């Protein structure tokens, strides 16, 4: 800080857009077990001794059935949105001179993904669950997927089929144009999508005058921020290594499942088979009993692992939905909450297990150290007094009686003091004093 | 077989658990009474 | 290695067998298909999905009580017993069935129907 | 005994990823980024504004006017003095 | 324990992923350092305060 | 037999600290995304909630 | 010249379907009402 009157701030000069992507989960693969055939592999002898155990194998039915049922109904929440959106239809590629182009689905049978969303699924290695007949190609013999139909578990395909979420998406991408100046919720304005962005620039402080000098390059950097999301996906972003580890935690789940069957819990083979064909009662039923007891522990253990997961993206999706309506359905004034530096407009696309968000944020490059001014006075006999509205009061350099302007806050421009950019306030000794020069506002004339 | 008993000690209704695929999910839920769902069973029995 | 005569995999289980008729053969453990079952306690009525399999393995399978008057259908998530197909569209529904799909239970056979939401209102 | 037994037993602690000097340097990014102004829309501007300013334009903006402000500037800063000293003495069971 | 070889590895493996993505999350709290502006204050007291 | 006792028993109780573990990490994560929100609203500027 | 922009909400035309009669209308329920100082600001 200065030791003079007034205060050095330090005002952007030149910008670009910026992008945050984030990654927010909203399910987990959805898996049932058959008790009996996971515990006894279709053998009548362990059955018999399992029938000992009849309560334990359906309440662990019980309890995945609830978990799955609990998932279904939190995914149907967060889509509901769908019948309670108004939407105005965009234009194919360019929206004035902005190109939308990668976020839209292009127009045999419809696509149901963006450009984008097709680089972003190409670079994830994910297994085919094989809803449709899955178990007929499996009988074609040729691992985690296969395993179902051995060890005697099942993924279960989603509540919602890909159209349905491409037409989730198409309804966010349908929401974002629209006003700004007004209080409620309950009206819907068609204002094209370039406008609606013209207006969040100037919400944020930059002057009607800087906006009308600077459309085209305007258009031709935010053009370029978007063209760049399509060669970011990698292992240095976090986004993308978060998307990669919700995959790689429902791969281990399975895999874990599927490892357990190997375990011997100290009896002479995992295999019943071979107990059976090499021992004899009563030796043969003790070191079936092993196993069971075993088997069963481990199941209880799959399930209480599921639950909490399971609570964790219900949680999740709450908070993707409190994004979608935060950053995506309005411009954000929270510090932080929807990307980095000042926030101007988000896009939401689909993902694996859950949503992707690039927040696009204003992003300044280069600074003035400018010389401001705490508010401005005359010297009446009771005194006039002023302060700036949304911006500061400077003076027109970029290092007695001086002559002092304003200029909006995200860009100097700096332009004449009026009643439109200033406003009538209480005196106060910090305010300089002006004998010559008044701006019209403290004119006694 | 699923067996109900009434407050005397008699059995007034029964199930066979192997009859179909609801007699089945009766079975696993122990009760007469099972609520609208879709519920999966015990798999389609493969013996040598 | 045909002359090794045996092909095992990681966990020490067998996957395969060199024939002495000069064969190779895959193995694989004993399976079974899924069953799920579809309720609805207003009508007392009941109908069945075989997730993940064509309907005719198990049209074969139930030669191999009562599921051993519509034909199977074959469906997105599988092939499905005691179901009409119905053109038919809705909003919303008691008894999904996965990948947009749900069943209609009989106002006292069940009906198939897929899930289509619809914007209130759009604006040029 | 529990750090010693990490050699016994067969676990081992391991230290993160920052040491103390990295943490006071964020506590001390914190509390550089206090002061500055109230009345702008955007975050893109930088302003030096003193602490002093800073916390009378807060005052200023959730109700007490700039004349009774400028009335008790100095009894203001007294019962904040006052407020910081007894955070030091608080740390306890209750 | 050899017949128990693949449950150690595991074991192994999950603490390993843990403590990675902890050291991921408080890389992500820490980084705005490098981003925030900053204003120096004066030893002691700043104006009476 | 009996050293087998306590390479079973062991194996387990690893698996169940493990597990703990997992879930005190997430937990952690999620805490440290809310002391970076109320860093930004709170300590960065002056909040009206 | 001297401009103005509507304060919470629009400046319409007073139709439910050259020189046009400008109306203000809240934008929570449809009601035109003459423009004044109340319920308009000036702009650049
Ligand atoms: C009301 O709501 C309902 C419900 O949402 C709407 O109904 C759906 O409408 C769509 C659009 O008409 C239907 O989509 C078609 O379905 C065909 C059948 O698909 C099944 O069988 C396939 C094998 O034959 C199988 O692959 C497929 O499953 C895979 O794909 C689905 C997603 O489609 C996944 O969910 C599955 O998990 C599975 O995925 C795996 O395979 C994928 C493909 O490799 C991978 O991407 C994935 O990662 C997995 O590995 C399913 O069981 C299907 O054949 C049709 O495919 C054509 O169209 C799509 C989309 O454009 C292309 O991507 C395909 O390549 C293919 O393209 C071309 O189609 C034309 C016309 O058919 C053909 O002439 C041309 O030769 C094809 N050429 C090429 C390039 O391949 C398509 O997906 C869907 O089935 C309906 N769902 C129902 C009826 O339940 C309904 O429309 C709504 N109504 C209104 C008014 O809106
Ligand atoms: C704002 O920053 C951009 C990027 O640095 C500047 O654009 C470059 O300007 C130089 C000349 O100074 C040209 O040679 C480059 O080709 C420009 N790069 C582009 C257009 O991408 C731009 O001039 C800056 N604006 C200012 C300083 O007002
Ligand atoms: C808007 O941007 C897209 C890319 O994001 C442009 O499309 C690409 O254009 C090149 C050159 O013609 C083609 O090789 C690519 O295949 C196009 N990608 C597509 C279609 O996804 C598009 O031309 C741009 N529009 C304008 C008018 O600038
Ligand atoms: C503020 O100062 C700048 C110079 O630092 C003035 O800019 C010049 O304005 C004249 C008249 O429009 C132009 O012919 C010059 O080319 C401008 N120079 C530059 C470097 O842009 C600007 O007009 C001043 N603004 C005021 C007085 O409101
Ligand atoms: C503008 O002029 C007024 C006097 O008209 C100055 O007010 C005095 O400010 C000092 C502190 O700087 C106080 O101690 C006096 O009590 C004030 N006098 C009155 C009558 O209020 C004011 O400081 C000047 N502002 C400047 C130069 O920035
Ligand atoms: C229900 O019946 C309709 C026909 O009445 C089936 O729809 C046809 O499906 C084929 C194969 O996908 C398409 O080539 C036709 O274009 C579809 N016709 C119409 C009118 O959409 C539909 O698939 C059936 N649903 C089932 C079997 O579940
Ligand atoms: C706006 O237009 C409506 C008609 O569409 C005007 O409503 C009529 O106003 C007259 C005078 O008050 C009444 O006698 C009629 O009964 C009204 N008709 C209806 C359908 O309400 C309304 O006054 C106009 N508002 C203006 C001019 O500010
Ligand atoms: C308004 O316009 C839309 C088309 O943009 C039309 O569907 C709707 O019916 C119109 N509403 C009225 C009140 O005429």
């Amino acid at each position: 800080p200065i030791n003079s009157t007034g205060f050095v701030v330090a005002v952007p000069t030149n910008f670009t857009f910026g992008v945050t992507q984030e990654y927010i989960e909203t399910t987990i693969q959805k898996i049932t077990v058959d008790c009996k055939q996971y515990v006894c592999n279709g053998f009548k002898k362990c059955e018999e001794l399992l029938t000992e155990y009849g309560q334990f194998c359906s309440k662990i039915n019980q309890a995945l059935h609830g978990a799955n049922l609990r998932q279904d109904e939190s995914i149907a929440n967060l889509f509901s949105s769908i019948k309670t959106q108004n939407t105005q239809p965009l234009q194919a590629g360019l929206n004035g001179d902005f190109n939308l182009t990668m976020l839209q689905i292009p127009q045999g049978e419809r696509k149901y993904r963006s450009a984008i969303e097709d680089l972003l699924f190409n670079k994830v290695t994910i297994a085919d669950p094989g809803y449709m007949q899955g178990y007929d190609e499996c009988m074609q013999q040729g691992d985690l997927i296969c395993a179902q139909y051995v060890a005697g578990y099942k993924v279960l395909p989603p509540l919602y089929d890909p159209y349905m979420e491409a037409a989730y998406t198409s309804s966010l991408l349908g929401s974002i144009a629209g006003a700004s100046w007004t209080a409620g919720l309950s009206s819907f304005a068609a204002i094209p999508f370039a406008q609606s962005i013209f207006y969040r620039l100037n919400g944020v402080g930059i002057t009607q005058q800087v906006l009308s000098e600077n459309q085209k390059i305007i258009a031709n950097k935010f053009n370029q921020a978007l063209g760049a999301m399509q060669t970011g996906f990698t292992t240095t972003n976090l986004a993308f290594n978060k998307v990669q580890d919700a995959v790689n935690a429902n791969a281990m789940a399975l895999s874990k499942l599927a490892a357990e069957l190997s375990n011997t819990f100290g009896a002479i083979s995992s295999s019943i088979s071979d107990i059976l064909a090499r021992l004899d009662p009563p030796e043969q039923e003790a070191q079936i009993d092993r196993l069971i007891n075993g088997r069963l522990t481990s199941l209880n253990a799959f399930v209480a692992q599921q639950l909490v997961r399971t609570e964790a993206a219900a949680r999740s999706a709450q908070l993707a939905q409190d994004k979608v309506n935060e950053c995506v359905k309005s411009q954000s004034k929270r510090n932080g909450f929807c990307g980095t530096g000042t926030h101007i407009v988000s896009f939401a696309i689909n993902a694996p297990n859950g949503l992707y968000f690039f927040h696009v944020g204003y992003q300044p490059t280069s600074h003035v150290n400018a010389t401001a001014a705490y508010g401005l006075c005359n010297t009446e006999n009771p005194p006039k007094c002023i302060a700036p509205i949304g911006g500061y009061f400077v003076l027109n350099q970029t290092t007695s009686e001086q002559q002092w302007y304003y200029t909006g806050s995200s860009f100097f421009h700096p332009e004449p003091i009026t009643e439109v950019n200033s406003k009538y306030v209480s005196m106060d000794v910090k305010f300089e004093n002006l004998t010559n020069k008044l701006p019209p506002p403290l004119l006694s004339n | 077989y699923l067996l109900n008993f009434d407050v005397e000690g008699y059995i007034t209704k029964a199930v066979d658990c192997g009859y179909d695929d609801l007699a089945q999910l009766q079975c696993s839920y122990q009760s007469f009474d099972v609520e609208t769902g879709v519920y999966s069973v015990s798999s389609f029995e493969a013996s040598p | 290695l045909r002359n090794q005569r045996f092909v095992y995999d990681t966990f020490d289980n067998l996957v395969g067998y060199h024939s002495y008729n000069g064969n190779y053969y895959c193995v694989r453990p004993c399976v079974s298909v899924p069953v799920s079952v579809i309720y609805d306690k207003v009508s007392n009525s009941h109908a069945t999905l075989f997730g993940s399999v064509a309907c005719s393995h198990v049209t074969t399978m139930m030669s191999q009580r009562m599921t051993k008057t519509p034909g199977p259908l074959q469906t997105v998530v599988g092939c499905a017993m005691g179901f009409i197909n119905t053109s038919m569209v809705v909003d919303e529904c008691q008894l999904p069935l996965g990948q947009s799909l749900c069943a209609i239970p009989p106002n006292p056979v069940f009906q198939i129907a897929t899930l289509n939401f619809t914007s209130p209102l759009t604006l040029a």
